[PDB]
């Protein structure tokens, strides 16, 4: 439980993870070559959790990039921090499933699982103690979702003793109107719920609508969505990147947050909302950000926590926080809205402090809460699957690989049972 | 002669151990290297400290933990040479706020080294007396590893007394929401092995530091300094040549009248912050009256509902027996204190003429005289009622039970733990009626 290894898959996942590591190096004072260039010693206090010490005090990401389309390779070396990742971690295919889960999970999956398992073992026995595994991938994309699901299955059957976090990207019709999105999304979320411990549902629908309504981005490209996902996924990982008494490890995250094995998807929250093109935002006060968490726009799930009820919530504060005022404010917020907090889980509201603020701003706070409110996200995925499935269309691509529709039926059944679990846990009371 | 060994399980245990050992070496004129500055030639401190040929006095304590952060923080801290490397134990796998992981999955591969260290420490201890345990209820390690170690030590030694200074979790300084499970499970497991345990409610101590010390936020450091002061006040009679010497066996005899009721409530006075340029010294009667309000104990409970099975006083400072007896007589006039008819009289006298030192840099202020009130009352029944009410609300929906299930143990263990706590509460209300 000492070192985290990052697993990267899919063009969306590859881009978001690459520029996320860019941001992490920027806020840890790591140059584009790998040498430390910060000022405070807090940056290097637990730098080994993500980076690996190299020759000449160089630091190298423990990120393994996989993608069948080689365009992401040029894209990842095109931007900054392109050369920090070692070439052996750039194990890429050639074919490209192209929005087909089965094509990227059966045909070319076997040709890549061997190499990726070999390399991940290389750093696993090259690391003092493995915290677990984290995955950044897109559920809609056939290549990325298939490769990520195969990696999840192989690592789960190979490392059952280690936690497996996943930063899944839920497809949205607005960002991309691919027809086969619901099928791959449902199969991938089934594979997730079978073999994951923490899952952050980074749905692009919420990203697009909050970019349009708040950041005034008429056509938010991949850059803006990647900016928001990097911000939120750095905010959540502040727990693992800096010393703190709350959420030290992935196992501590699982113990504190998820009460049930089949209920482990997460709602990523973080305030304020800063765009790439704007940097002169004022310093928001603690009350503003504490009451900013309830807003659905500030929530990075296409959701509404008013509909659901909070099971467990984790909050970390970054800046020159008045810590006593922080505790009083969070206690008052919990008291004022006790209806949405499960009364059968006492003291489920937790707060944390981080001295180092994200670069660019000073006032920030993340809201990683586990609530049943994503029940409506699963409603939307279910209605998409049914509306694209009640005519029994588009199944011929999948049946061409030899697999039948029985997997689709069982995945839908398990997802519906998961929705029923959400409803039952929401309606439960003392 | 009557040597004792202190065990510090978990992060909370090792930190409170560091603080208390710092205070001990300050009080007994023990400079950090371990040598005696013009003081080698009282022999009471030899029970807690082992003297080598070189003249340094390494404490007879062990530091065990399943994460390597606090352990090598102590190693790299101000006391590199104070503790030898063998009584420092690390681990690459932590329980991570899980009693099951710290008891079955991860505890088993470290308890062997722990027993080896304990045996090595006790080898030079001729008159072995008892074991001191410091840990946390809320923490997964401080519960599971503590329980497993207690079972192993009961298997090995047995009749030797065992004392626990266990951290009682509080929401203000809580780290995990699954803490009631761990606390209930560990106190159920160690109930038949802990001859006497001292419950320290972190909410009460948090409030004490907030109000008495006038601190905006009681951090972990101030809390640890205060609790180390409390533990030192409790164990000074064992570490000093007091007139009415009380040892661990006498602790069991006095503060534990019933074998299943072994949670004495401590109350030490006074607590004056370092500022104000004056401590405003309180008289013996004043400090005696200051140890009875419901805002000074170590556990947030009302003693009025409780009944005194046994109460003891330990004056430690510039006190005279005449004023001590006068204060005791004045206190006895109060009807707010009542003793069970089975007990003859819940009162005891402990006098330590040595002045009580204060750790340098601490927010506490030097006081000429002080006293800690140790009583076994059914006021702790309210705290236990809060704890098992949280447990009952927590277990009604099988929340987080699967984490415990995955580590071997099942819901059955929760069942006998809950019924054992229920039986403990009926024991409280049985002894609470005369
Ligand atoms: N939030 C983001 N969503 C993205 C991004 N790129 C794509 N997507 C969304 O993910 C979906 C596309 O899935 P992918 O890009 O992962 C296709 P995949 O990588 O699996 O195969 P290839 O790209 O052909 O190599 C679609 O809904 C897109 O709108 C991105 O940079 N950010
Ligand atoms: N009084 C006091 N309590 C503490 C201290 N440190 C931790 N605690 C309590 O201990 C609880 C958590 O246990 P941990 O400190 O994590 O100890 P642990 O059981 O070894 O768990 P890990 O350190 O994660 O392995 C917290 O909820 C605190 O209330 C301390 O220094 N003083």
């Amino acid at each position: 439980m000492r070192e985290i290894v990052h697993i990267q898959a899919g063009q969306c996942g590859n881009q978001i993870g690459a520029k996320f590591w860019e941001v992490i190096s920027d806020e840890h004072g790591i140059d584009p070559t790998g040498s430390y260039h910060g000022d405070s010693d807090l940056q290097l206090e637990r730098i080994n959790v993500y980076y690996n010490e190299a020759a000449g005090n160089k630091y190298v990401p423990r990120a393994i990039l996989v993608d069948l389309e080689p365009g992401t390779m040029d894209s990842v070396r095109s931007g900054p921090f392109g050369q920090i990742f070692r070439p052996d971690n750039f194990v890429f295919g050639q074919s490209g499933a192209g929005n087909n889960w089965a094509k990227g999970h059966y045909t070319e999956g076997a040709e890549l699982v061997d190499s990726v398992l070999d390399v991940v073992r290389k750093e696993s026995e090259s690391c003092d103690c493995l915290q677990g595994f984290q995955l950044t991938h897109s559920l809609g994309g056939g290549t990325g979702s298939g490769m990520g699901t195969l990696l999840i299955s192989k690592i789960r059957e190979e490392y059952p003793d280690r936690i497996m976090n996943t930063f899944s990207v839920v497809p949205s019709p607005k960002v991309s109107d691919t027809v086969v999105e619901p099928y791959n999304a449902t199969l991938s979320v089934h594979q997730l719920v079978e073999n994951t411990d923490e899952t952050y549902c980074i749905d692009n629908e919420a990203l697009y609508d909050i970019c349009f309504r708040t950041l005034k981005l008429t056509t938010p490209t991949y850059g803006d969505l990647n900016h928001l996902v990097s911000a939120t996924m750095s905010g959540v990982t502040t727990c693992l990147r800096f010393p703190g008494q709350l959420n030290a490890d992935l196992r501590k995250l699982a113990v504190n947050m998820v009460p049930f094995p089949r209920l482990h998807f997460f709602m990523p929250g973080f305030a304020p909302l800063t765009s790439r093109g704007s940097q002169q935002y004022r310093a928001l006060t603690v009350p503003e950000l504490t009451q900013q968490m309830f807003d659905a726009k500030n929530m990075m799930a296409a959701c509404d926590p008013r509909h659901g009820r909070y099971l467990t919530v984790a909050a970390v504060f970054r800046g020159r926080m008045s810590m006593k005022e922080v505790d009083e404010q969070m206690l008052n917020v919990q008291n004022k809205n006790s209806s949405y907090f499960v009364e059968w889980i006492p003291n489920n509201v937790k707060t944390a402090v981080c001295d180092i603020p994200p670069r660019g701003l000073k006032m920030s706070a993340t809201f990683i809460g586990n609530s049943t409110a994503i029940q409506e996200l699963f409603k939307r995925i279910s209605e998409q699957f049914t509306a694209m499935f009640r005519r029994k269309a588009f199944l011929h691509w999948y049946t061409g690989e030899g697999m039948d529709e029985m997997e689709f039926t069982e995945a839908e059944s398990n997802m519906n049972d998961l929705v029923s679990e959400y409803q039952q846990y929401q309606d439960a009371t003392a | 002669m009557r040597e004792c060994i202190s065990i510090h399980v978990g992060q909370a245990g090792v930190q409170i151990g560091n603080a208390c050992w710092e205070l001990y070496c300050l009080e007994h004129g023990i400079q950090p290297d371990g040598q005696m500055p013009s003081d080698k030639t009282d022999d009471s401190f030899n029970t807690f400290f082992s003297e080598t040929g070189a003249g340094k006095h390494v404490p007879r304590a062990v530091f065990v933990d399943l994460e390597p952060t606090v352990i090598d923080e102590v190693r790299t801290g101000t006391y590199r040479q104070l503790f030898h490397p063998e009584q420092l134990i690390t681990g690459k796998e932590d329980a991570a706020n899980n009693y099951a992981r710290g008891h079955y999955t991860i505890g088993k591969e470290i308890i062997d080294l722990v027993l080896d260290r304990i045996r090595k420490l006790a080898d030079q201890c001729t008159g072995l007396q008892g074991f001191l345990v410091f840990h946390s209820f809320g923490g997964g390690t401080g519960s599971g590893f503590t329980s497993l170690l207690m079972e192993r030590l009961s298997v090995d030694y047995g009749k030797k007394s065992k004392l626990e200074f266990s951290i009682y979790p509080a929401p203000q300084v809580s780290t995990a929401v699954v803490e009631p499970y761990n606390s209930i499970l560990t106190t159920h497991t160690t109930l038949e092995h802990s001859d006497c345990a001292f419950m320290v409610d972190n909410e009460a101590i948090y409030d004490i530091c907030r109000r008495n010390l006038d601190i905006e936020r009681p951090t972990y450091t101030n809390l640890n300094r205060l609790i180390s002061q409390i533990v030192s006040s409790i164990t000074a009679s064992l570490r000093f040549d007091g007139a009415l010497n009380v040892d661990l066996t006498e602790f069991q005899t006095n503060l534990v009248p019933y074998p299943r009721i072994h949670f004495p409530l401590a109350t030490y006075a006074p607590v004056i912050s370092a500022e104000k340029a004056y401590h405003e010294q309180l008289s013996v009667a004043e400090i005696t009256n200051a140890c009875f309000e419901p805002a000074n104990q170590m556990v947030k409970c009302d003693p009025r509902h409780g009944k005194y099975m046994a109460c003891c006083l330990l004056y430690r400072g510039d006190v005279v027996p005449k004023d001590v007896n006068a204060a005791i007589a004045t206190i006895k006039t109060k009807r707010s204190i009542q003793f069970v008819d089975w007990c003859p009289t819940g009162f005891k006298v402990g006098i330590n003429y040595q002045p009580p030192t204060v750790v340098p840099g601490g927010d506490l202020a030097k006081v000429q005289r002080a006293v800690c009130m140790l009583s076994n009352t059914t006021a702790i029944a309210e705290a236990w009622a809060r704890l098992d009410h949280k447990f009952d609300l927590m277990y009604a929906k099988r929340a987080f039970v699967h984490w415990y299930v995955g580590e071997g143990m099942e819901e059955g263990e929760f069942s006998e733990a809950r019924e054992d706590m229920a039986a403990l509460e009926k024991d409280y209300e049985e002894v609470g009626v005369d």
